């Protein structure tokens, strides 16, 4: 009744917790989504640590332009994930093309190819603006599994 | 006096012949021919696409 409700809470407490982010080296985005393992603006154990491999991550942020090329390759990383996932959609390529948008090769969005869950709307995505995707991400977190 | 049509039937092959099988073939003079063909043994890789670190 009450104990039942609060452990619900303590399983999403890890998650309000630690995020492991996955290292998508894809674009511009990518360098300053590097600025989030630089000291002046940090996530560095602050809930996010860095390690890479799609198997052992939580949270996979999507960092730049996806082409058609890119489109199989992100989508099996994802399914790669385990099941409690989340992604973070960071940059206006990551959103429907910074330009691009109207052009041949870039897919439109990334909500085409995987669902995401937290838009980055921010084109140079300032570190300051950064830290709301985690910080916002775990505030999204608030029930799970109520039967 | 011998020839060569004597001298072929104690030719490299199996001295009396016939039996079931036949599917010997005389020795090379110097050991084999490389058997240099089969098996690349190239490991293909898809070291890229996204997250290697690298
Ligand atoms: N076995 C078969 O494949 C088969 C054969 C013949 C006919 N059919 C028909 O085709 C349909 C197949 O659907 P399905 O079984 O695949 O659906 P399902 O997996 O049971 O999914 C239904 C969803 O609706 C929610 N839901 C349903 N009743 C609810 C309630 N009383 N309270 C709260 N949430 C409720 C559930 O959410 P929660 O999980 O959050 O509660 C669940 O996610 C059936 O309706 C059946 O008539 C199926
Ligand atoms: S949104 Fe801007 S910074 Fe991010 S990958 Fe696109 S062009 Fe580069």
């Amino acid at each position: 009744e009450y104990v039942v409700a609060k452990l619900d809470d303590l399983i999403n407490w890890a998650r309000r917790s630690s995020l492991w982010p996955m290292t998508f080296g894809l674009a511009c985005c990518a360098v300053e989504m590097m600025h989030m393992a630089a000291p002046r603006y940090d996530m560095d154990r602050f809930g996010v640590v860095f390690r890479a491999s799609p198997r052992q991550s939580d949270v996979m942020i999507v960092a730049g332009t996806l082409t058609n090329k890119m489109a199989p390759a992100l989508r099996k990383v994802y399914d790669q994930m385990p099941e409690p996932r989340y992604v973070v959609s960071m940059g206006s390529c990551a959103n429907g093309g910074g330009y691009y948008h109207y052009s041949y090769s870039v897919v439109r969005g990334c909500d085409r190819i995987v669902p995401v869950d937290i838009y980055v709307p921010g084109c140079p995505p300032t570190a300051e603006a950064l830290l709301y995707g985690i910080l916002q991400l775990q505030k999204k977190i608030k029930r799970e599994k109520r039967l | 006096q011998p020839d060569v049509e004597w001298a072929e039937q104690y030719g490299g092959a199996v001295m009396y012949p016939t039996k079931e099988t036949a599917h010997w073939k005389p020795p090379p003079w110097n050991d084999v021919d490389p058997p240099k063909d089969t098996l690349v043994s190239n490991l293909t890789l898809n070291f890229g696409p996204q997250h290697p670190a690298a």
